C-alpha cells in the first residue's frame, strides 16, 4: 500500500518525490502535497509529492541526498503518511559543511541558498541534508535548527541564520553510531534474546498490560572481551529508538570522592524522568567488584548507591538496565537476584559462518584485490573474536602499504593519486597478518560452537547408539520423559586408552542436539586447583546454564580426581536443575583412579568404554585425515590400514604427518635444485617403517580387565 | 533533552560563555623539551586555577569560570553519557510525595525522602564580581538623606550588568540610579510594609524596564556619628564583630530567591540570582566607605524552607525546630583549624553567618576614561519618597526647576536637565503625556544622538500642554 | 523505613545522623514501627569490617537501641538473610532478642503463592496449578514469581508470529487472544533455576510410615526415642527422666536412612534441616 518502492529521482531537488499515478490514487495523495516519508532506522523526512506516470505502480523516485538521509538504498520500501499540520519555519539556523565551502568567496548564503528557498516552500527537518548547485559549485548543508521544531516549511518570510563556524565532515562518519543489525553478524541467537527482552517491553507495552505481568528489568550480558557486547547494546538501543543513556565504569570511578554516587543518582533520575529509557552500564565489574576484592569505603558506597537505585526503580517506569561484564563471578553477588540483573546473556566465539560475516562487514571499504577468498580466511581463522578479525584486517592493510612503500617518498608530503590507485590488499597480506596475529579468547574457558556429525568418527556403532539414546532423546522428546516420569540422565564418563577420539564423540553429541560446547582441559583444572586462575567451577557452570542447552566437557579429570575442587564440582552437579539441558561429559585414562563419589547416581554415573579403532575404522580415519591432501592416483590405503593393527587415531595422524613431511622435503629439494604435487606410496612405506604404537600391551590388558569387571558387575 | 537545554538569558552570559579564558604561559626555565611541545608548566592555565587567584589576591572564582570547570570535569563529547546537567540549585524541602509505601511526611517517612544532614561550607564562586557606581552623587545624595534627618535609610538600586576584565570571566553590576521605597525609618532601624512596597516597586520596575534599567540590588546605611567635631563614624562592622547581622542576611537571601538568574545549564533553568547587597558603615577611620556582599547558594535555599531566624548575638543566626510542614535536619558547618585540617562542628543552637556570605569589591569608574552614563543627574529634582525632609515633588518644584530653561531653549541645558531619573518618573506619574510621547521622551533623555528626538518631543502637543500648565501653576 | 544500603550510601558522617533522626522521630510520633531492612549492611560481623565508619555506625545503632528501651511504644524490626552475619552484640537483652526463621514453603504454601501471583493472568482453562505446585520443590516465592513471568513471556513469544513489530500498535483481537497454557508453565519450569537449596534452609516434610517398607522394629525404636517426649512430656517430667538428644543410623548405603529421618520429623510435626556430605 504505502510501502513505495525506492528509485533514483531524475531531479536533484531535496524536497521533491515523484510517485506513480496509481499509488497517488490509492493513498488519495496529490501533486504538490507535503508528506512524511519514513525509511529505515526510524529516519523520517518531509517531501513534496509530484505525480509522474513513468514510474511503475507502487514505485517512487527520490534523489541521492534523501536516500542518504533516510539511510536506505535503491529498491527499498518507504512508508508515506499525510503531513497536513506542518507550519512555516519561523527561523531556520543552518551552517554549511567545511569541506564543501573551501575556496568560496563572498557571502555563501546569498550566492547559494537565497534563490533556493525563496518561492520554494521546501519543508525542512532537523538533521537533514540539502545540496545547492550554484554557478560552478555544489555545496551540501545541514538543518541544524528549525523553529517551529522539529520541522517546518521554509517560506519567503522565514529568517535563515547562516552565521556560524564551518562544520567538520568527519564527525558524521568517524562517529558512526546509530548502527543497526546490519553491522552485527554471527550472533543471531543472543541478538534475538536481547531484542525479545528489550524491544517488547518498550515498543509494545500493551502486551504485558493485557497479559498482566511486570516485565523483567535487568539484563546482564557477559563473555570474552572484544566480542562486541558494547556494539550489540548500542545497536539494540539505536534500533529501539529509546533514550539511550550509556554509563561507563571507569568514567564513573575516576571522579572525586562523593561525586561518583552523585553521577549515578543523576543518571538514574534522568533515565526515569524521560521514560522510556535504556540505561547501559558498561563494564559494571569496575563499579561493583566481588566482595573479596577492594574493601575500601569509597569502593563500598558506590555499590550501595547502585543497589539502592536498582531497588528504587521497581515501578511503572519503562526503564531497562543492561550491564556488561567479562565473567559472571566478577560482579558482586548481591546484583544477581530477583528485581535486579536476573536475566543473563552469554556471548560466545563465532563459528566459521560468523567469522565470514564479520570479515565481510569489516572488509567492505577496503580496496581489496580480485584474489580474495574470504571463505578461506574464515576457515583458517579459529577462535578469532570480532576484535581479532578487525586487527587482522588492519594489519593486512598495513602490510600492503609496507609492500607498496617502494614508490613512496616519506620526505615529500605529496603523493600521486596514481600510486594511491594501485593500492590493493592481497591474499598474501592476509596470510602475513594471520601469521602475526595474537588471539587471546581461548586462554580462558569460553562457550563455542561445533559442527561435527556422525561421519568423522569411525566405527563405534554401539557406542553411538548408546549416546543417541542417552542424549538425543531427552532434548528432542522431553514430552515422553514427562509422560513416563523418568528424569533425564545428567552426564556420562568416557574411559579408554588415549587417542581413541573421545573429544570427537563429545563434539558429535553436542552437534546432534545443537548445543553449545564448553571445553575444560587439564591445565585449566590444575590452575583452578592452585587458585591462580581467573575462572572458577561456579563460573563455568553459570555460563553453561546461561548458554543452555550446553555440553560441558572435562578432560583428563583424573589429575584432579586423585579435594576442594572435586567438592565444588560435586556441589555444582547437585545444584543444577534436572530439566535444564546441561550435560557433563568427563574423560579420563585411569578410571579406577577417579574418586568414587563422582560415580554415584545423580552424577557422572554412566561409564562408557572407548575401544581402539578397528581395521575399517583405521581406513576411515586415514581417508578422513587425507581429504584435503593430494594423493597419488590409484593409491589404496587398505594395505596401510591392515599393517597398522592396534594403532590409535593419534598414531595414524603421526604417520600421515611424517609422510607429508617427506613429500614436502622432496619437493623443496627438487625446487631448490631447479614436480611431486602428491605423495607417493614410498613416503607412506617409510612413515610406516618409522611407526610406533602409543599403548603398551599391559595397559590394553588392564583396560580390558577393567571392562570385564564392569560387565560382570552388571551381568546375571 | 538529548543535549544542552534551550533557554534565553542575558547577553553578558552568552558572550562570556563564548570565550574560553585560557591564560597563556611562556617557556618556564624548568622545561626540558624543544620549542614545540609542552610538558606540564608551559600549558595554558585554566581560568579557574586556584593558585593564580590566591596569588593575584582574588578570593572567588568568577562563576562563569566555575561553569567552565564543571563542564570540563565531565560531559565527554560524542559519547559517554547523554548530558547530565552540571548545575543544580540546593533544595531542602522534604518531598511530600515519595511513597515507597509510606504516607506523606506528617505521618510517615522512609529513608529515601528524609532530608540528609546539611554541611555548610564557605562558597567559592561569586556570581557578580564588581559593583560599580557611575557617579558618586548617587550614593552621596543617599547619605545626604541621613545627614539631614539623622535616621537610617534603605533603597533599591537600578542598573545593568557587563563584563569585567580584571577577573577571569568576571562580571560587574553598573548601578545608574537609586530608588527609595516608602519606609518608616527610625534611629536604630527601619520598617516598611512589604506588600505596599512590592506593589509600588512592580510599576516602578515596569517603568525602569521601559527605560532599559533593571533592579540589581538593595543598599542601606548603618551609620552612627561619633562625638568628634568633624565627620567621624564608629566602625561597628569589621573582622572583630559581624559584617552583616542575621536579619540582613535573611533579607538578602529572600530577595535573591525572588530574582532568579535564568541560566541554560540547570534542570530548572535558574541559579544563584545576581543581586548584590551593599552596606554603608564606615571603615576603621572616620570615612563612610561602602561595602558589598552576597549570601551563598545554601543560605539562599536554606531560608526558602524557613530553618533560620535572627539571634540576639549579631553574628550568629538561630535555628528553628521541627514541626509538621517543616523538617530541619542536623546542620554542620565545616571550617579549617589552624593546623590545616577540616573540622565539622554541630551547630544547632547558633552558628556564625560568615559561612553564608561571599564578598564583592565596590568601586567607581576612572575619572578620566569614557563616560557612558545614562543619566547626568542626581543633583536636582527631589527624590521620590523624601516626605520626611523638606523634599516634596510637586508642580511648583517643577516650575522652579525646569521652567526657565524650557521656556527659552538651550537644548544642551534642556537635555542635561531632562535626563534625571526621578524627574522622568514623576512626569510619567503626571500622565499628561501619551504612551508613545513618553517613549520618545525617554529615548531622548536616556540616549545619545538625541537631537531629532528632543525636537520631536518639543514639537508635540503634549509637551506644549505640560509647559502651559507649568506656566499656569505658580 | 530504614534501608541498609541506602543509609550506607551516604557520605561519611551523614550515615549516623540519619539513624539518630529516625529513632528520634519514631519516639516523638509514637506509637511507631521501625523496619531496618538489610541490617547486615549497616552492622556486619565484627571481623568482616574494620573501617572506622563501620564501627561508628554500629556503635550509634547500639546506643540508640539501648536508649530506646522505655515506656515509649516503639518496636524495632530487622531483617537479614544470614543469622550469623549480624554483629553478636546486637542479639542481647534489650536488643534484637526475639528471632524468627523463614523457611522455604511446602506444597500447599507453593500452591497458595501460585494462586496469589496467578490471579490476573489470562490463564487458559487447561491449567493444573496443583501439578505445578507438586513439581516445584525448593522453589521460593520469588522463584515462583519469576516462573510465572517467564511462562507469560513464553506465551507472548509464541503468539508473536501474528504480531508485526513494525507497527507500534497491534490488532485488538490478537491482543485479546492472549492465554497461558500448561506447556508454557512446563517450559518456564525448564528454564527456571532455584537458588535456595545452595545453602542450608528449613523445609517441612510429609512422609509417613507408608513410603518405607519393613523396618518395623526400627520404626518402633524411633517412635519411642522421639515421639513420646514431644507428644507427652508430662509423663517424662513426672518420672524426671530427660529425653535423649540424638540418634545415629548406620548400615549399607541406599537403605533409606533419609526417608526414616523425614518420617520421624513428620511424626512429631517438626521442621527438617539437612546437611549433605559436600556441605
Ligand atoms: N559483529 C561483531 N561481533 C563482534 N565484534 C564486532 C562485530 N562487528 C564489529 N566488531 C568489533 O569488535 C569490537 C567489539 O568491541 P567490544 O568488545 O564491544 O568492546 P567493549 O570492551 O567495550 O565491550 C570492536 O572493535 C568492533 O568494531
Ligand atoms: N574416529 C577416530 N578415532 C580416533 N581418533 C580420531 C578419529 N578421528 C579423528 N581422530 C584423531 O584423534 C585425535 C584425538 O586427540 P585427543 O582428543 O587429544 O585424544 P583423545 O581423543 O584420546 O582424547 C584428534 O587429533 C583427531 O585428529
Ligand atoms: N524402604 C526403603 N528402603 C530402602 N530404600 C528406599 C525405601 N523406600 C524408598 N527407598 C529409596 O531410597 C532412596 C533414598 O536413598 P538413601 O537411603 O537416602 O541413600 P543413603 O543411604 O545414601 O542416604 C530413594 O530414591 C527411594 O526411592
Ligand atoms: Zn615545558
Ligand atoms: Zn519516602
Amino acid at each position: 500500500d504505502n510501502m513505495l518502492l525506492v528509485d533514483d529521482a531524475i531531479n536533484d531537488d531535496n524536497s521533491v518525490i515523484a510517485i506513480n499515478s496509481n499509488t497517488m490514487d490509492k493513498l488519495e495523495l496529490f501533486r504538490g502535497d507535503t508528506v512524511l516519508v519514513k525509511g529505515k532506522k526510524r529516519k523520517d523526512t518531509v517531501l513534496i509529492v509530484l505525480i509522474d506516470d513513468e514510474l511503475e505502480d507502487g514505485a517512487c523516485r527520490i534523489n541521492r541526498v534523501v536516500r542518504n538521509n533516510l539511510r536506505i538504498r535503491l529498491g527499498d520500501l518507504v512508508t508515506i503518511h499525510p503531513c497536513p499540520d506542518i507550519k512555516y519555519a519561523t527561523r531556520i539556523s543552518v551552517l554549511p559543511i567545511a569541506d564543501t565551502i573551501e575556496g568560496i568567496t563572498g557571502n555563501l548564503f546569498d550566492v547559494f541558498l537565497k534563490p533556493y528557498f525563496v518561492e520554494a516552500y521546501r519543508p525542512v527537518r532537523k538533521g537533514d541534508h540539502f545540496v545547492v548547485r550554484g554557478g560552478m559549485r555544489q555545496v551540501e548543508f545541514k538543518v541544524v535548527d528549525v523553529e517551529p521544531e522539529e520541522y517546518a516549511v521554509v517560506a519567503q518570510d522565514t529568517i535563515i541564520h547562516w552565521e556560524g563556524e564551518p562544520i567538520n565532515r568527519e564527525d558524521e562518519e568517524n562517529n558512526m553510531n546509530e548502527v543497526g543489525y546490519d553491522d552485527i553478524g554471527g550472533c543471531r541467537k543472543q541478538m534475538a534474546q536481547i531484542r525479545e527482552m528489550v524491544e517488547l517491553p518498550l515498543r509494545h507495552p500493551q502486551l504485558f498490560k493485557a497479559i498482566g505481568i511486570k516485565p523483567p528489568r535487568g539484563v546482564l550480558m557477559y563473555g570474552p572481551p572484544g566480542t562486541g557486547k558494547t556494539l550489540m547494546a548500542r545497536a539494540v538501543a539505536n534500533e529501539t529508538g529509546a533514550f539511550f543513556f550509556l554509563i561507563n565504569g571507569p568514567e564513573v570511578m575516576s571522579k572525586m570522592a562523593g561525586e561518583s554516587e552523585s553521577n549515578l543518582r543523576k543518571a538514574f533520575e534522568e533515565a526515569e524522568k524521560n521514560a522510556p529509557a535504556i540505561i547501559f552500564i558498561d563494564e559494571i565489574d569496575s563499579i561493583a567488584p566481588k566482595r573479596d576484592k577492594t574493601n575500601g569505603e569509597v569502593e563500598r558506597r558506590v555499590v550501595s548507591q547502585l543497589l539502592t537505585l536498582m531497588d528504587g526503580m521497581k515501578a511503572r517506569s519503562n526503564v531497562v538496565v543492561i550491564a556488561a561484564t567479562n565473567r559472571p563471578n566478577s560482579i558482586d553477588p548481591a546484583l544477581r537476584r530477583f528485581g535486579r540483573f536476573d536475566r543473563e546473556v552469554d556471548i560466545g566465539i563465532p563459528d566459521a559462518t560468523g567469522r565470514l560475516e564479520v570479515l565481510r562487514i569489516h572488509t567492505k571499504n577496503m580496496k581489496l584485490a580480485d584474489d580474495v577468498d574470504l571463505e578461506a580466511l574464515a576457515a583458517e581463522t579459529h577462535g578469532y573474536v570480532g576484535a581479532d578479525i578487525a586487527s587482522l584486517c588492519s594489519e593486512a592493510a598495513m602490510q600492503q602499504i609496507r609492500e607498496k612503500m617502494d614508490l613512496i617518498d616519506l620526505d615529500e608530503d605529496e603523493i600521486d593519486a596514481e600510486v594511491l590507485d594501485s593500492l590493493g590488499v592481497t591474499m598474501d597480506n592476509f596470510r602475513f597478518a594471520l601469521g602475526n596475529s595474537n588471539p587471546s579468547a581461548l586462554r580462558e574457558t569460553v562457550v563455542e560452537s561445533v559442527n561435527v556429525t556422525w561421519d568423522d568418527v569411525g566405527g563405534l556403532d554401539e557406542i553411538k547408539e548408546e549416546l543417541k539414546e542417552t542424549v538425543e532423546y531427552p532434548v528432542l522428546h522431553p514430552d515422553q520423559y514427562t509422560k513416563f516420569g523418568l528424569s533425564p540422565s545428567k552426564g556420562v564418563l568416557f574411559y579408554g586408552p588415549p587417542g581413541t577420539g573421545k573429544t570427537l564423540l563429545a563434539k558429535a553429541v553436542a552437534t546432534e542436539v545443537s548445543a553449545n560446547f564448553i571445553s575444560v582441559k587439564g591445565p585449566e583444572l590444575l590452575s583452578m586447583w592452585y587458585g591462580e586462575s581467573e575462572s572458577n567451577i561456579r563460573d563455568i557452570f553459570d555460563k553453561a546454564r546461561a548458554a543452555a542447552p550446553t555440553v560441558v566437557f572435562l578432560d583428563e579429570l583424573d589429575s584432579i580426581a586423585k579435594d576442594r575442587v572435586v567438592n565444588q564440582l560435586l556441589t555444582e552437579m547437585d545444584g543444577m536443575n534436572a530439566k535444564k539441558n546441561v550435560f557433563v561429559i568427563g574423560a579420563t585414562n585411569r578410571p579406577d583412579q577417579i574418586d568414587p563419589a563422582i560415580l554415584r547416581p545423580g552424577r557422572l554415573d554412566q561409564l562408557i568404554y572407548v575401544p581402539l579403532p578397528d581395521e575399517n575404522a583405521r581406513l576411515s580415519i586415514l581417508n578422513a585425515q587425507l581429504r584435503k591432501t593430494p594423493l597419488e592416483p590409484g593409491l589404496e590405503l587398505t594395505a596401510i590400514a591392515k599393517a597398522t593393527q592396534g594403532f590409535s587415531g593419534a598414531d595414524l595422524l603421526y604417520i600421515v604427518q611424517r609422510a607429508a613431511k617427506y613429500a614436502i622435503k622432496d619437493s623443496i629439494e627438487a625446487h631448490r635444485q631447479h614436480p611431486v604435487p602428491y605423495i607417493t606410496k614410498e613416503h607412506f612405506a617409510e612413515a610406516m617403517k618409522t611407526a610406533k604404537r602409543s599403548v603398551s600391551d599391559a595397559e590394553l590388558r588392564r583396560y580390558e580387565a577393567y571392562s570385564q569387571q564392569m560387565k560382570a558387575s552388571r551381568g546375571q | 533533552r538529548y543535549g544542552p537545554l534551550r533557554i534565553k538569558e542575558l547577553a553578558v552570559d552568552e558572550e562570556l560563555e563564548k570565550e574560553d579564558g585560557l591564560i597563556p604561559r611562556q617557556k618556564s626555565k624548568l622545561c626540558k623539551h624543544g620549542d614545540r611541545g609542552m610538558c606540564e608548566y608551559c600549558s595554558p592555565l585554566p581560568p579557574w586555577d586556584k593558585e593564580y587567584h590566591e596569588k593575584n589576591k582574588i578570593k572567588h572564582i568568577s562563576f562563569h569560570s566555575y561553569l567552565k570547570k564543571l563542564n570540563e570535569n565531565a560531559n565527554k563529547k560524542e559519547n559517554g553519557s547523554s548530558y547530565i546537567s552540571p548545575l543544580s540549585e540546593p533544595d531542602f524541602r522534604i518531598n511530600k510525595r515519595c511513597h515507597n509505601g509510606h504516607e506523606p511526611w506528617p505521618r510517615g517517612i522512609c529513608s529515601k525522602c528524609q532530608p540528609s544532614a546539611i554541611t555548610l561550607q564557605q562558597q567559592e564562586f561569586r556570581m557578580v564580581d564588581h559593583v560599580e557606581f557611575q557617579k558618586s552623587e548617587i550614593i552621596n545624595e543617599f547619605i545626604q538623606a541621613w545627614r539631614y534627618t539623622g535616621m537610617q535609610r534603605f533603597g533599591y538600586m537600578y542598573g545593568s550588568y557587563s563584563k569585567y576584565d580584571n577577573t577571569p570571566l568576571g562580571i560587574k553590576a553598573v548601578v545608574e540610579a537609586i530608588y527609595e521605597p516608602p519606609q518608616h525609618d527610625e534611629q536604630d532601624g527601619l520598617t516598611m510594609d512589604v506588600e505596599q512596597v512590592k506593589n509600588e516597586m512592580l510599576q516602578i520596575d515596569r517603568q525602569a524596564q521601559e527605560m532599559g534599567l533593571s533592579r540589581i540590588g538593595l543598599i542601606f546605611t548603618d551609620l552612627s556619628d561619633a562625638g568628634a567635631g568633624d565627620g567621624s563614624v564608629f566602625c561597628k562592622r569589621h573582622k572583630d564583630s559581624f559584617f552583616l547581622s542575621s536579619l540582613e542576611v535573611i533579607m538578602a537571601a529572600r530577595h535573591q530567591t525572588r530574582h532568579p538568574n535564568v541560566s541554560k545549564y540547570s534542570e530548572q533553568g535558574f541559579f544563584s540570582s545576581k543581586f548584590v547587597t551593599c552596606v554603608i558603615s564606615g571603615n576603621l577611620e572616620g570615612e563612610i566607605d561602602i561595602s558589598s556582599y552576597q549570601v551563598s547558594t545554601e543560605a539562599e535555599a536554606l531560608v526558602t524552607a524557613d530553618m533560620i531566624s535572627g539571634s540576639t548575638f549579631p553574628s550568629m543566626a538561630y535555628i528553628n525546630d521541627t514541626t509538621d510542614e517543616r523538617y530541619v535536619p542536623e546542620i554542620f558547618y565545616m571550617k579549617s583549624n589552624e593546623y590545616g585540617i577540616t573540622v565539622k562542628e554541630n551547630a544547632k543552637p547558633a552558628f556564625p553567618v560568615d559561612y553564608l556570605l561571599v564578598t564583592l569589591t565596590h568601586g567607581f569608574p576612572n575619572t578620566d576614561t569614557e563616560t557612558n552614563s545614562k543619566f547626568v543627574s542626581s543633583t536636582g529634582f527631589p527624590w521620590s519618597n523624601r516626605q520626611a525632609m523638606g523634599q516634596s515633588q510637586d508642580y511648583q518644584e517643577l516650575k522652579k526647576y525646569l521652567f526657565n530653561v524650557a521656556s527659552s531653549g538651550d537644548f544642551n541645558l534642556l537635555h542635561e536637565k531632562i535626563s534625571n531619573f526621578h524627574l522622568l518618573l514623576y512626569i510619567n506619574s503626571l500622565q499628561i503625556l501619551s504612551p508613545d510621547e513618553w517613549k520618545l521622551l525617554i529615548e531622548s533623555a536616556v540616549k545619545n544622538e538625541w537631537e531629532e528626538s528632543l525636537l520631536k518631543l518639543v514639537s508635540s502637543a503634549g509637551w506644549q500642554t505640560l509647559v502651559m500648565i507649568l506656566q499656569e501653576s505658580g
